[PDB]
C-alpha cells in the first residue's frame, strides 16, 4: 500500500499528454482560472482605465488599455483562454472597436454561469438559451435607435463619433485628437454635392507619422505625408514654379540591364575610347526627354545610381528613395500619378500635380514635407504627432487605427447609426431580456435570466474606476428608467456624482450599433465554445 | 478515461511571468524613478556635479546633462524609461533641461 | 537583503479568490460521501496501512494539504467528532457553500469583509429560531422510535443490512453506560476486536473480554461466582525505592536474604486469603513463586494487565483500584460476577467476564464485533461510534429535528422570504445564506441521480403549502414526506453544523495576505 | 481539487479506481488460480538471504511477498484473517472476490449502480445462510467412526502433498484426533497437539508418539539414558544462581573466611535438593526396577547436576511454558512450584522413556502412558522447506478435521455446495425476496461467479471446463424428478462427476460460511470506492 | 514590492560611490601615479 | 523495518518482560539471554565505584597500566582530575566524580592534586580532566568554559562520556536516555 498501480492506461498516450474533462470538474477549473485576467480587461475599461505595460520576449515594450494589442504578445499556456484572445483579434481586424467588450462580455457569460452549471442544469440547454436570447438582442437593439444619421459628410456631425471613442483612450484630450482625425477625414472625403453609391474608404489612407519631442496641442495636419528621410542636390524654390509634376519609376534611373548576368566586351581600343561618353550619351537621350516636360521631381523606389543624379542635379530635379513598397504607392495617391516601371517618357495624362515641397525639422531630425494648398487629393491624409515620449505615442496610433476603423465601419454597411452610451442601452437589455423571459416557460428561463445579468458589468465597472460604491448608484440608476426621458439615462463620472444622473446629450456620449452586435455575436460564440467544451488535452511543451 | 496518474493544473501566465496587483507595484514605480532621480539631483544648477559612468566595454564617458547618462545606463524598468524618453525628446527638440 | 518573507506576497483580490477555491476544494473531494447512496474512499498513509470509510472526518485525518486557509477547513471536522460524533461531512461540506456563495459579493459588489460577518450572526440568529420552531420533540423511554432514531446514521453506511442489530447493540451498550443528568462516556465502551466471523452471531455481553490466559495450568477455567481483587502492585519481590546494599559478615546471612524473599512473597500472599478470592488481577508482572501459593488457597493469576482495563473491571465488579496489600478488607473485593470462562481461538487467547446483571456507579460492557477482516472491523467500529453518537444527543436533549435535508431547506425558506422585509446593505449576504442551505439536499439528488432543477422546483412550491417535514427519499429519488419515510435524526447535530460553518466562515473571510516561509 | 491543495500527489476517480480493484483482482487471481486443487503446481519462495519454503498455502505466498497495490492488501488480510481462526479456506476467499468484481464489472460498464448491486450480493447471502441448513446433514458423535474422520483428514492432505504423504501421515492425525474427544466434549487444538522439528531420515518416516517429546536430553554422561518407569516432577524453581536483590559483597577478611562464605552459594541450592532428596526416600522400593526425572522451567547450574547423576535421577532443564501445561495431560500427576510442600500424589506415571541422539542435539521421548489425556505429533523431514511444506500441511489439517468435532454438522464439497446454490439462486421464486427494481442482474452476478471455482479445478487437470459441466447439468435435471437425494462432484482422474458422499470428499462448515461472509464483505466495499488517493506527511 | 529590484542590467558589477570620502581617493590616486614619476 | 527492531532494541531485561504475552516466547526468551548475558558482562567489568585518590607515585601505577586492563582488548577509560582546592571549578568536577563512580562502576575514575600532578603546572589552567585509554591520551580537556563553567551540571557531563567513547549513545544509566517512570506513564495514557 505504497505505490499505486500507476493508472494502467498508461501504455495508451504519452505522459506529456494531459487530461482535464469534465466531472473531474474542468468547468470549475476554466472559470475560474480566467477571471485573472477577466480582472485585467475590467481595470482597463472606461474612460478612466488603466493602461496594462506589456513586455515582450525580444524586449520591445509597449503601453496600451485596449485587449487585442495586450493579448496578442502574451504567451498564454492556458488553451481555453486563447479561444478569448483571437476572438477579440476577429474585432480588431474586422471592425476595429470593442475588443474590450468582448473580452469583458465573453468571461462574464462564464463567469455569470457559475449558477447554472452549480445548481445542475445540463450544458447543452445552456447553449440553446444564449442563442435564443442572441436572437432576441439582436432584433431589440434595432428599435432603441435614436441616432439616424444621413448626411456623414461635415466636420461638426462626426462630434458624436469620433469624440466618443477618443474619449474612452486618454480622456484628458478630445477636442485635440478629434480635430486631427475629423480634419483628416475630410481631407478624404472627396468635395461633391452628392457621394453616394457606397464610395471606397480603407484604413491604410489615413496614416500616422511619430515624431519625437512636442507638445500635443502643437500637433498639426498634413494632407501629404512625412518621412524620415534626406533629400539630395539642392534646396527647393517653395514658391516659384507654383506646380510641380511627380514622377514615380518602380525602376531605377539606369542604363536598362538584363536579369540574365552580362559584362563588357571590347575587341579593340576604338570602342574603350567612346565607352566612357557612350554611357553618359545614353542616359542623357532618356534623361532630356524627362526635363523637356518639366518633370520637377522623381522617386524611384530602387537604388539610384550617380550617373543618373548627376544629371538631375544641375536641372534641379528633386530626387527620393522610398525603399518600401507599400508606402510607394501612397505618394502616387496624393499627386495622382500612376506608377511607371517603363522609363519611356513624360505623357500629360499620367503625371499628376504638387503644390509645393519644402524641407524642416519637426523634431530635430531633417524630414521631406509634401503639404499642398488648393491641390485635389483623394484618399491621403496624415497626422502628425507630437510627444514626450514613445511608448505614449504608441497608443495615439492605435487610438487613431480604431478610430478611422469606425469610419470604415459606418461608410462600408448601409448604416451605422448610434445608440444611447454611458451605461444606457445596457441596462435597458437586462429589462427587455427580463420580460422576455417570462413570456415562454420552459426549463430555459434560468438561461435567459443569466444572460441578462451578465450586462450588469458595463455600468459598475465605470462606476468602480470612478471610485464610487457600486451598491448605490447602480440600484439608484433603475429608479430613474422607471416610467422620452428614461432612454437617456446613464453613469455620471464627476465629483457631483452623488445624485447618479447625467444627461447624455450635454455630451453626446454615442456607441455603434454594428460594434455591438458583432461584439455580442462574437462573445456569445466565444462563451459557446467553452460551455461546448468537456475535454481538454494538453501535449508535451 | 484519464491518461495518466495525475495531471497538475495549468498557470495562466508563462511560466517565470512577473505580475502583481495593488498600489505596491503603482509605489514601487514612483519609487524606481525616485531613484534615478536622486542620481540627477546634486548635478541640477551651476555648482553641480558631473556623473562619471563606465558601461560594459569598458569606456569612459563624463557628463553634465541627464540625456547621455540616460542613455549609456541600459534602463530595464519601463517605468524609469519614461524619463530616459522626455530627456531624449528634451534633447531633440529644444536641447535645454534635460535635468530639470 | 531584508527579513524572511517577500517571496511572493499574495495581496488584494487575488489572495481571498485563492482561499475560496482552496476551501471549494475540500468539499468537492467528498462530494460524493453524502447521502444513503454514498461512495467509499480508500486513503493510502505514508506509513503501510490502509483506511476505508466514507465519513469526512476520518478522510480528512489521513489527508496532508499544504495551504493553511483550507488546514482551518480540515479542523472543522475535529469539532463536530468531538462535540457529538455524527454529521461531520454536512460541516464540511455546508461551509464550502457559504464561502462560495458570499464570494460574488466579496469579488464583484465589494460587499467588506466585516458587513458579511453582522449579516451571517443575524442569520445565525434566525437559524436557530427556525431550526427551534421546525424540531418536534419525541418520548426518550420510547424503544420503538429509539431504534427508528439510531438507526437514521446507520441507513448512509454499510451495515444497513444488519440494522435490525446494530439498533439491538448500540440501545443496550448506550443504557449501560448511561447513569441515572444523563451523562454518558465513551472512553469505558471498549473498541476490543476480533477478526472473521459472522455479523448475526456477534452480540453485546455484559462485562470485559481480555487478550490474556491463566498462568498455571490447575487454575479452574469455569467458575460459577468469581470474587476478583484488583492489585496495582507486581507480586515479585520489591527491590524498594533506595539500595539495600547488605554487607555480609557471616555464612549464614546470603541464605537468610534469600529466604526472607520467599517469607515475604508468603506474608502478601497469605493477607490476600484472608478473603480468600477466586481471581486475582494484578496490574504488573507476577512471580513464578507466588503464583502456587495462591493456587493452594483457591485464586486465579493473570499476567500484568494494563490499567486501562482495570478500571473497567472495577466498574463491572465493583471493586476498587488496591495497591497497598497490607489494608486489604472483604468490602473492597468484587462480587456479583456472572460466570468465567475461556474460548480457544487461532489468534489468542480470549477470558470472558460475565456479569450477574442485579443505584450507584455506571456500569461497563464490551461490545464484540465479528467482521469479514481487519478493514471490515475498523469500518464497523467507527459505525457505532456514530451510531451511538446518535443516542446521546436525545438524552441530553429531547428535542428531534426532521432529517433529509428537510430541516436546512427550512432555513433556506425562512431566510429567503424575510431577506425581502430585510431592506438595507445587509440584503445581499443575507439572501447568499438560503442559496448554500438549499444544496444539501442538491447533493442527495445529484447522488441518487435524479434532476435537481425541477425536484427543487417542486420542493419550494410543495414547503411552503404541504407541510414542514417535506424531504427527498434519497434512494428513490422523489418528494416524501419525513413523517411517513419515519427516518429522524436529532436537532444538536443541526445546530453545530449551522453554528460550525457560520463560524467558520468569519474567520476565513478577515484572511487578507498571505506570507510564507517566516520562521520555525 | 488535489493539485492546488497538496504540491504532489497521485489521484484515480470514477474509472481507473473500478479498473484498478478489478485488475488487481484478476492479477491477484492469476496468481493463487493454479495452486487450488489436489492436481495445482507447487510454489517456492526464496528472498535474498537464500533460504527456501516451499508450500501451497495462499497465506504463505502472501504474508510473505511484499506487495505494493492498496487493493490486494485487503485480500492478503481477509485471505489471512479467515485462515488464521479457521485454518482453511485461504484461496477461496481470493477465488470469490477474485470472481465477483469481474462478473459484476461488466454490469458496471453496462450502468447499473454499484450501490444496488452490492444490495444484490447481501440479500443473495441470506439466502445462502437459509441454504446451510437445508443442506448440511446432522452426524452423532457417540458412534465414534473413525473411516469417517480418515476420509476428512484425506481431503485437506491430498491437496498439499501427495498420495505417498497423505497415507502415512494421515493416520497420525487421526490417532492425535481420536483422543480429542472425551465426555467433557471441550476441544483444545493448541495445547494438545504441537508440531516439531527433526532432521531425519525422510519424510515418510513420521511417526506417532502419544506421549510428550522433548528436544533435549541428559547433560552428564553417567546420568541414565533410559528409565523403564520414571515418575516426572514438575518444579518452575530456577536451581541455579541467583543474584539476590542488591545483595553485593562478601567481605571477607581472612582467607579462611572467604572460602567460608563461598560455601554458602551451595546451601541455597542443596536446601532445596534435600527436598527432593526426602521425596525420593518415599519412593525409594524398586530403585534399580524403577526410575526418577526432574523436569525445570529454568535453567540448571551444573554443580547441581553432578547431585542427581550420583542418584541416578535424570535431569532435564529449560523447558518450554506450553511442555509444563502438557505434562499433567499426559503423565496424569500434577504441578509444583516450591520445594516446601510435596506429596506422592502429584509424581504422574510413565511406561518407557528412552533417549537417542543425532550429531549434536538429543532427543527425549516418553510414551506408554497409562491414560493420556494429549500426545504430539512428531514430524520427520530432510530439508527446511520439507518441515516448511509440512508445517502448513498439519496446520491446515488439524484444524479442518477439529472443526467437524466442535459442531454436529458437516458440508460436503466438489463443488456440490456452489452449484447447489446455482440452481437455488436461478430457479428460486423472486417474488419471495424483498428486492425490486435493478437486484435482477446481482442475483445472476453472484450466482454465476460462484460456478467459477469447481472449474478452476479442472482448469489444472488440462481438460474442456464447459464440458464436463454438461452432464452434470443433465443429472440435477433428472434427479429432482427421479425422487433421489443425491450430491454430485468433479472428478478430475476421469473427467466426469462423483459422489462425495461415498469418495470421502469434504469440507468443514464454518470454512464456506466465514468465507463468502468476508469474500461478500471486502467485494462489496472495493465496488462501492469510487476514488484512490495518497497524502500525508513523510 | 519583491524581492527583486533591478534597474539597469548588471547590478551586481557596477557599484556607485559619493560623497567626501570617494573624493578622497580620487586625489589619493593621483599621488600613487604622481609618486611614480616624481623621481 | 525499525518497526520490528524496536520490540527487542529499544526493551531492556525488565522491559523485554512486557512482551511475555505478545510475541513468541522463543523470539523473546532468545534475545533476552543475550541482553541477560551483556548485564553479566558489565557486573564482571565493575571493578571500581568510588573516586580513587591516588599519590604521585602511584600515578603511573593506577593510571596509564591500568588503562590498559586485561593486557581480548579489555581496555579501560582513567578519567584523571588534576585537583586544586582554591578554585571554583574544581570542586565542582570533585562532586562529579563521586556522582558519576556510583552509576558507571566500569569506568576508573582518579583525582589528584594539581600540584602532584606536573611539575609547576599553572593554577590558572587548573582544573584539568585527562582520559586515558589502553596507555594513550584520549582528550586532554582544559578548564570547563566549554562545559559551562560555574553553571555545569551532571547532563553536561555524562554527554561528555559518550563523545570519548566512554559510554554507549543508548545506555540506560544516561539521564538523556533514562526517562522518569512518569514520564513514561503519561506516554500510555495518551497513546
Ligand atoms: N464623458 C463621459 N461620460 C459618460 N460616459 C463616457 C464618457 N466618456 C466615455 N464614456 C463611456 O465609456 C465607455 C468606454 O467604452 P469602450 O470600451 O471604449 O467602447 P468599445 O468597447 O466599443 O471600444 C463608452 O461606452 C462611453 O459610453
Ligand atoms: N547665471 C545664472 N543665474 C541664476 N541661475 C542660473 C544661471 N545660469 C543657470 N541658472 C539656473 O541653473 C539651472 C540649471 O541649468 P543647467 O543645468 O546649466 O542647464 P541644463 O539643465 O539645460 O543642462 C537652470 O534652471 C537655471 O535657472
Ligand atoms: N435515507 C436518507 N435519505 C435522504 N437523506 C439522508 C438519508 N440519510 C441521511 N440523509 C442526509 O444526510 C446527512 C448526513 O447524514 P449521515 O450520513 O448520517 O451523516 P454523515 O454526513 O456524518 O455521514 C443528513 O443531514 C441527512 O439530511
Ligand atoms: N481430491 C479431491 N476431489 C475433489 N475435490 C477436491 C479434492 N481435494 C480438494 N478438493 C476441493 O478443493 C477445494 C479447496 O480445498 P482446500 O485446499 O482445503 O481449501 P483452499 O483451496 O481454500 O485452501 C474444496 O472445496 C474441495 O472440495
Ligand atoms: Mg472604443
Ligand atoms: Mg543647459
Ligand atoms: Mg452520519
Ligand atoms: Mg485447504
Amino acid at each position: 500500500s505504497l505505490r499505486l498501480p500507476q493508472n494502467p492506461n498508461a501504455g495508451l498516450f504519452k505522459q506529456g499528454y494531459n487530461s482535464y474533462s469534465n466531472a473531474d470538474g474542468q468547468i470549475i477549473k476554466s472559470i475560474a482560472a480566467i477571471r485573472e485576467l477577466h480582472q485585467m480587461c475590467l481595470t482597463s475599461m472606461g474612460p478612466c482605465g488603466r493602461n496594462k505595460i506589456i513586455v515582450n520576449h525580444l524586449g520591445k515594450i509597449i503601453i496600451t488599455n485596449d485587449a487585442a494589442t495586450m493579448l496578442r504578445e502574451l504567451d498564454i499556456v492556458h488553451p481555453a483562454v486563447k479561444v478569448l484572445v483571437m476572438a477579440t483579434e476577429q474585432q480588431k481586424i474586422d471592425m476595429g472597436d470593442g475588443t474590450n467588450l468582448v473580452m469583458i462580455l465573453a468571461g462574464e457569460l462564464l463567469n455569470v454561469s457559475e449558477k447554472l452549471i452549480s445548481m445542475g442544469l445540463s450544458a447543452v440547454e445552456i447553449i440553446q438559451g444564449y442563442n435564443m436570447a442572441r436572437k432576441f438582442t439582436l432584433k431589440e437593439l434595432d428599435e432603441m435607435v435614436v441616432g439616424e444619421i444621413t448626411d456623414k459628410n461635415d466636420k461638426n456631425e462626426l462630434l458624436k463619433m469620433i469624440k466618443p471613442v477618443i474619449s474612452s483612450k486618454k480622456y484628458g484630450s478630445e477636442d485635440i485628437l478629434s480635430e486631427l482625425v475629423s480634419e483628416a477625414v475630410s481631407h478624404v472625403l472627396p468635395v461633391a454635392q452628392q457621394a453616394g453609391e457606397i464610395p471606397y474608404f480603407n484604413v491604410d489612407s489615413i496614416r500616422v507619422v511619430k515624431i519625437m519631442g512636442g507638445s500635443l496641442s502643437n500637433s498639426t495636419v498634413i494632407k501629404g505625408m512625412v518621412f524620415n528621410r534626406e533629400p539630395e542636390g539642392h534646396v527647393k524654390s517653395l514658391s516659384e514654379d507654383k506646380k510641380h509634376k511627380v514622377a514615380v519609376f518602380t525602376c531605377p534611373l539606369d542604363i536598362a540591364n538584363t536579369e540574365t548576368k552580362g559584362t563588357v566586351l571590347l575587341h579593340n581600343a576604338q570602342e574603350m575610347l567612346d565607352f566612357s561618353k557612350g554611357e553618359e550619351k545614353q542616359i542623357d537621350a532618356m534623361m532630356k526627354e524627362i526635363a523637356d516636360m518639366g518633370v520637377e521631381c522623381i522617386v524611384a523606389g530602387a537604388g539610384v545610381g550617380e550617373l543618373a543624379l548627376h544629371y538631375l542635379n544641375r536641372y534641379g530635379i528633386l530626387v527620393l528613395k522610398v525603399p518600401s513598397k507599400f508606402e510607394l504607392r501612397r505618394l502616387c495617391r496624393v499627386c495622382g500619378a500612376t506608377p511607371l516601371p517603363r522609363l519611356g517618357a513624360p505623357t500629360p495624362e499620367e503625371l499628376g500635380l504638387v503644390e509645393t515641397v519644402k524641407t524642416m525639422e519637426i523634431g530635430g531630425d531633417r524630414v521631406t514635407v509634401f503639404k499642398q494648398e488648393q491641390g485635389e487629393i483623394s484618399r491621403t491624409s496624415t497626422i502628425i504627432l507630437r510627444g514626450a515620449t514613445q511608448n505614449n505615442l504608441d497608443d495615439i496610433e492605435r487610438a487613431i487605427d480604431d478610430g478611422v476603423a469606425a469610419v470604415k465601419g459606418l461608410m462600408k454597411p448601409s448604416g451605422g447609426k448610434l445608440l444611447p452610451g454611458a451605461g444606457a442601452t445596457e441596462i435597458e437589455l437586462i429589462s427587455r431580456i427580463t420580460k422576455y423571459g417570462e413570456r415562454t416557460p420552459g426549463l430555459l428561463q434560468l438561461a435567459i435570466k443569466q444572460f441578462a445579468v451578465a450586462f450588469e458589468v458595463v455600468p459598475r465597472t465605470l462606476a468602480e474606476t470612478a471610485g464610487l460604491d457600486v451598491n448605490e448608484v447602480l440600484p439608484n440608476l433603475y429608479a430613474a428608467h422607471n416610467v422620452t426621458d428614461h432612454l437617456y439615462k446613464g453613469v455620471d463620472i464627476d465629483g457631483e456624482s452623488d445624485e447618479g444622473v447625467k444627461d447624455i446629450r450635454e455630451e453626446n456620449i454615442y456607441d455603434m450599433l454594428a460594434t455591438k452586435k458583432f461584439a455580442i455575436n462574437v462573445a456569445t460564440e466565444a462563451a459557446t465554445t467553452v460551455l461546448s467544451i468537456d475535454q481538454i488535452i494538453m501535449a508535451k511543451k | 478515461m484519464n491518461f495518466g496518474s495525475q495531471t497538475p493544473t495549468i498557470v495562466v501566465l508563462k511560466e517565470g511571468t512577473d505580475a502583481s496587483q495593488g498600489k505596491g507595484q503603482i509605489i514601487s514605480n514612483i519609487n524606481a524613478c525616485v531613484a534615478v532621480q536622486e542620481a540627477l539631483k546634486p548635478t541640477l544648477g551651476p555648482l553641480g556635479s558631473d556623473i562619471l559612468i563606465v558601461t560594459s566595454n569598458q569606456k569612459t564617458t563624463i557628463s553634465n546633462d541627464g540625456a547621455t547618462i540616460l542613455k549609456l545606463l541600459d534602463v530595464v524598468h519601463p517605468a524609469a524609461k519614461t524619463l530616459v524618453d522626455i530627456s531624449r525628446a528634451q534633447d531633440a527638440e529644444v536641447g535645454d533641461g534635460t535635468t530639470s | 537583503v531584508f527579513m524572511n518573507a517577500s517571496q511572493e506576497r499574495t495581496t488584494g483580490r487575488q489572495a481571498q479568490i485563492s482561499n475560496i477555491t482552496a476551501a471549494k476544494a475540500v468539499a468537492d473531494v467528498i462530494r460524493t460521501c453524502l447521502g444513503p447512496k454514498a461512495m467509499l474512499k480508500m486513503l493510502l498513509d505514508p506509513m503501510g496501512g490502509l483506511v476505508l470509510t466514507n465519513d469526512g472526518h476520518a478522510i480528512l485525518r489521513e489527508i496532508d494539504v499544504a495551504h493553511p486557509a483550507a488546514k482551518s477547513m480540515l479542523e472543522l471536522s475535529r469539532t463536530q467528532d468531538e462535540e457529538v460524533g455524527d454529521g461531520t461531512t454536512t460541516v464540511i461540506i455546508l461551509a464550502g457553500e457559504i464561502l462560495a456563495q458570499c464570494a460574488p459579493y466579496l469579488i464583484e459588489k465589494n460587499i467588506h469583509p466585516v458587513i458579511i460577518i453582522q449579516a451571517l450572526k443575524k442569520a445565525l440568529t434566525d437559524a436557530l429560531e427556525v431550526i427551534k420552531q421546525v424540531s418536534k420533540p419525541v418520548d426518550v423511554e420510547n424503544d420503538a422510535a429509539m431504534k427508528k432514531l439510531i438507526q437514521a446514521s446507520i441507513g448512509t453506511k454499510y451495515v444497513i443490512h444488519w440494522s435490525e442489530k446494530m439498533c439491538e447493540l448500540a440501545l443496550d451498550a448506550v443504557k449501560t453506560v448511561r447513569k441515572d443528568f444523563e451523562i454518558d462516556i465513551k472512553r469505558y465502551v471498549r473498541v476490543e476486536k476480533i477478526p472473521g466471523g459472522d455479523v448475526l452471531d456477534s452480540r453485546v455481553l455484559k462485562g470485559v473480554l481480555l487478550n490474556k490466559d491463566v498462568v498455571h495450568p490447575k487454575m479452574s477455567r469455569h467458575i460459577e461466582n468469581p470474587r476478583v481483587v484488583l492489585l496495582d502492585c507486581p507480586l515479585e519481590y520489591k527491590k524498594g525505592e533506595s539500595q539495600t546494599n547488605i554487607e555480609i559478615e557471616k555464612e549464614e546471612d546470603w541464605n537468610r536474604i534469600l529466604q526472607i524473599e520467599e517469607e515475604q512473597v508468603q506474608l502478601m500472599c497469605e493477607q490476600i486469603l484472608a478473603v480468600r478470592p477466586t481471581l486475582v488481577i494484578t496490574e504488573k508482572g507476577v512471580s513464578d513463586l507466588a503464583q502456587h501459593y495462591l493456587l493452594k488457597g483457591g485464586c486465579s493469576v493473570l499476567r500484568r494487565v494494563k490499567k486501562s482495563d482495570n478500571n473497567r473491571i472495577a466498574r463491572v465488579t465493583g471493586a476498587t483500584i488496591v495497591n497497598r496489600v497490607e489494608d486489604l478488607k472483604e468490602s473492597d473485593v468484587g462480587t456479583n460476577c456472572g460466570l468465567f470462562k475461556v474460548e480457544m481461538i487461532g489468534d489468542e487467547y480470549f477470558s470472558f467476564l460475565d456479569n450477574c446483571k442485579e443505584s450507584g456507579l455506571q456500569k461497563a460492557c464490551t461490545i464484540m464485533l465479528r467482521g469479514g477482516s481487519k478493514d471490515i472491523l475498523n469500518e464497523i467500529d467507527r459505525n457505532l461510534q456514530d451510531a451511538m453518537a446518535v443516542a446521546r444527543n436525545v438524552m441530553l436533549s429531547p428535542s428531534l429535528s426532521p432529517g433529509g435535508g428537510a430541516t436546512e431547506m427550512a432555513v433556506s425558506v425562512k431566510l429567503a422570504e424575510k431577506a425581502k422585509q430585510l431592506e438595507g446593505i445587509q440584503q445581499w449576504p443575507y439572501q447568499a445564506v438560503a442559496d448554500a442551505m438549499e444544496c444539501i439536499p442538491r447533493t442527495l439528488i445529484q447522488n441518487a441521480g435524479g434532476d435537481p432543477i425541477r425536484l427543487l422546483s417542486q420542493l419550494r412550491a410543495k414547503h411552503a403549502q404541504g407541510n414542514f417535514t417535506t424531504g427527498i427519499d434519497g434512494d428513490k429519488g422523489k418528494i416524501v414526506d419525513m413523517v411517513s419515510y419515519g427516518i429522524w435524526e436529532p436537532e444538536v447535530i443541526k445546530q453545530q453544523s449551522v453554528k460550525t460553518a457560520i463560524e467558520s466562515a468569519c474567520l476565513l473571510l478577515r484572511v487578507d495576505d498571505i506570507v510564507s516561509g517566516v520562521r520555525k | 481539487s488535489l493539485q492546488l491543495l497538496n504540491p504532489k500527489a497521485e489521484s484515480l476517480r470514477r474509472d481507473a479506481a473500478l479498473k484498478v480493484n478489478v485488475t488487481s483482482a484478476e492479477g491477484l487471481q492469476s496468481v493463487l488460480e493454479t495452486n487450488l486443487g489436489p492436481k495445482g503446481t507447487l510454489k517456492m519462495l526464496v528472498d535474498g538471504a537464500g533460504n527456501i519454503k516451499l508450500t501451497k498455502d495462499g497465506k504463505v505466498l502472501l504474508t510473505e511477498m511484499q506487495i505494493q497495490s492498496p487493493t490486494a492488501v485487503l485480500i492478503a488480510r481477509a485471505a489471512a484473517a479467515q485462515d488464521e481462526i479457521t485454518g482453511d479456506g485461504t484461496t477461496t476467499v481470493v477465488c470469490l472476490v477474485g470472481e465477483l468484481l469481474r462478473q459484476a464489472h461488466r454490469f458496471i460498464q453496462e450502468g447499473v449502480h454499484p450501490r444496488i448491486i452490492t444490495d444484490g450480493f447481501e440479500i443473495a447471502r441470506k439466502e445462502s445462510m437459509k441454504f446451510l441448513d437445508e443442506f448440511k446433514i446432522s452426524k452423532t458423535n457417540l458412534s465414534n467412526d473413525r473411516e469417517f474422520l480418515l476420509q476428512v483428514a484425506r481431503s485437506s492432505l491430498l491437496t498439499k502433498v501427495d498420495a505417498d504423504l497423505t497415507e502415512v501421515l494421515t493416520p497420525i492425525v487421526t490417532d492425535a484426533v481420536l483422543s480429542v474427544y472425551d465426555a467433557q466434549a471441550d476441544n483444545l487444538d493448541l495445547h494438545m497437539v504441537e508440531i516439531m522439528q527433526m532432521q531425519h531420515l525422510s519424510p515418510k518416516d513420521t511417526t506417532f508418539i502419544k506421549g510428550l517429546v522433548l528436544d533435549h536430553g541428559g547433560r552428564h554422561p553417567d546420568m541414565p539414558t533410559r528409565v523403564k518407569n520414571a515418575y516426572v516432577l514438575i518444579l518452575n524453581v530456577s536451581l541455579e544462581y541467583e543474584k539476590t536483590e542488591v545483595n553485593s559483597g562478601f567481605f571477607y577478611s581472612s582467607a579462611d573466611q572467604r572460602d567460608k562464605l563461598a560455601a554458602s552459594e551451595r546451601k541455597f541450592v542443596d536446601a532445596k535438593l534435600k527436598k527432593i532428596i526426602d521425596l525420593k526416600n518415599e519412593v525409594c522400593g524398586m530403585d534399580p526396577d524403577k526410575g526418577f526425572v526432574i523436569i525445570n522451567q529454568k535453567g540448571i547450574d551444573p554443580m547441581s547436576l553432578d547431585v542427581f547423576a550420583k542418584h541416578n535421577i535424570l535431569a532435564l532443564r529449560r523447558a518450554k511454558r506450553r511442555n509444563m501445561e502438557r505434562l499433567q495431560l499426559v503423565t496424569g500427576g500434577e504441578a509444583q512450584n516450591s520445594v516446601e510442600d510435596l506429596s506422592p500424589q502429584i509424581l504422574g506415571f510413565s511406561g518407557l522413556v528412552y533417549q537417542e541422539t543425532i550429531g549434536e542435539e538429543k532427543f527425549t521421548y516418553v510414551t506408554e502412558n497409562t491414560d493420556p489425556k494429549s500426545c504430539t505429533i512428531l514430524i520427520k523431514g530432510s530439508t527446511h522447506y520439507a518441515l516448511a511444506q509440512t508445517k502448513d500441511a498439519v496446520r491446515d489439517g488439524l484444524r479442518a478435521v477439529a472443526n467437524v468435532l466442535k459442531d454436529k454438522n458437516i458440508i460436503p464439497g466438489a463443488g456440490a455446495f456452489y452449484i447447489a446454490l446455482s440452481r437455488y439462486l436461478r430457479s428460486a421464486n423472486m417474488n419471495k425476496l424483498g428486492a425490486k427494481g435493478k437486484t435482477k442482474t446481482g442475483i445472476e452476478a453472484f450466482a454465476e461467479a460462484l460456478l467459477v471455482i469447481p472449474k478452476t479445478l479442472v482448469k489444472n487437470s488440462g481438460f474442456d471446463p464447459l464440458d464436463v459441466l454438461a452432464m452434470v447439468e443433465d443429472e440435477l435435471d433428472d434427479a429432482q424428478d427421479s425422487d433421489e437425494t443425491r450430491y454430485v462432484g468433479v472428478d478430475l482422474n476421469i473427467g466426469d462427476s462423483c459422489d462425495p458422499t461415498i469418495e470421502g470428499i469434504w469440507d468443514s462448515y464454518r470454512v464456506l460460511r466465514n468465507a463468502i461472509t468476508g469474500a461478500t464483505g471486502i467485494a462489496s466495499n472495493l465496488l462501492l470506492c469510487d476514488e484512490l488517493l495518497r497524502a500525508g506527511r513523510s | 514590492m519583491g524581492r527583486p529590484f533591478i534597474i539597469v542590467k548588471d547590478q551586481g558589477n557596477k557599484k556607485r560611490q559619493h560623497g567626501l570620502e570617494a573624493k578622497k581617493s580620487h586625489i589619493l590616486a593621483a599621488r600613487s601615479v604622481a609618486s611614480i614619476i616624481k623621481t | 523495518a525499525k518497526q520490528h527492531e524496536n520490540r527487542l532494541e529499544d526493551k531492556d531485561l525488565s522491559d523485554l518482560e512486557e512482551l511475555e504475552d505478545d510475541e513468541d516466547e522463543d523470539f523473546l526468551e532468545a534475545y533476552k539471554i543475550k541482553r541477560l548475558n551483556e548485564i553479566r558482562k558489565l557486573q564482571e567489568r565493575s571493578k571500581f565505584g568510588e573516586v580513587f585518590h591516588i599519590n604521585k607515585p602511584e600515578y603511573n601505577k593506577e593510571v596509564t597500566l591500568a588503562s590498559q586492563g586485561k593486557k581480548d582488548d579489555g581496555g579501560v577509560y582513567v578519567f584523571v582530575h588534576l585537583s586544586l582546592q582554591s578554585k571554583l571549578q574544581s570542586r565542582i568536577l570533585s562532586h562529579l566524580f563521586q556522582s558519576a563512580a556510583c552509576k558507571f562502576r566500569e569506568i576508573k575514575f582518579v583525582e589528584i592534586p594539581a600540584n602532584r600532578a606536573i611539575e609547576n603546572y599553572p593554577e590558572s589552567n587548573c582544573p584539568t580532566l585527562i582520559v586515558y585509554y589502553r596507555g594513550e591520551v584520549i582528550k586532554n580537556m582544559i578548564t570547563l568554559l566549554e562545559l559551562g563553567g560555574n553553571n555545569s551540571k551532571m547532563e553536561d557531563f555524562e554527554d561528555f562520556m559518550v563523545k570519548v567513547g566512554a559510554v554507549a549513545e543508548g545506555d540506560n544509566r544516561l539521564i538523556m536516555n533514562r526517562d522518569d517512570e512518569e514520564s513514561r506513564e503519561e506516554r500510555k495514557l495518551h497513546y
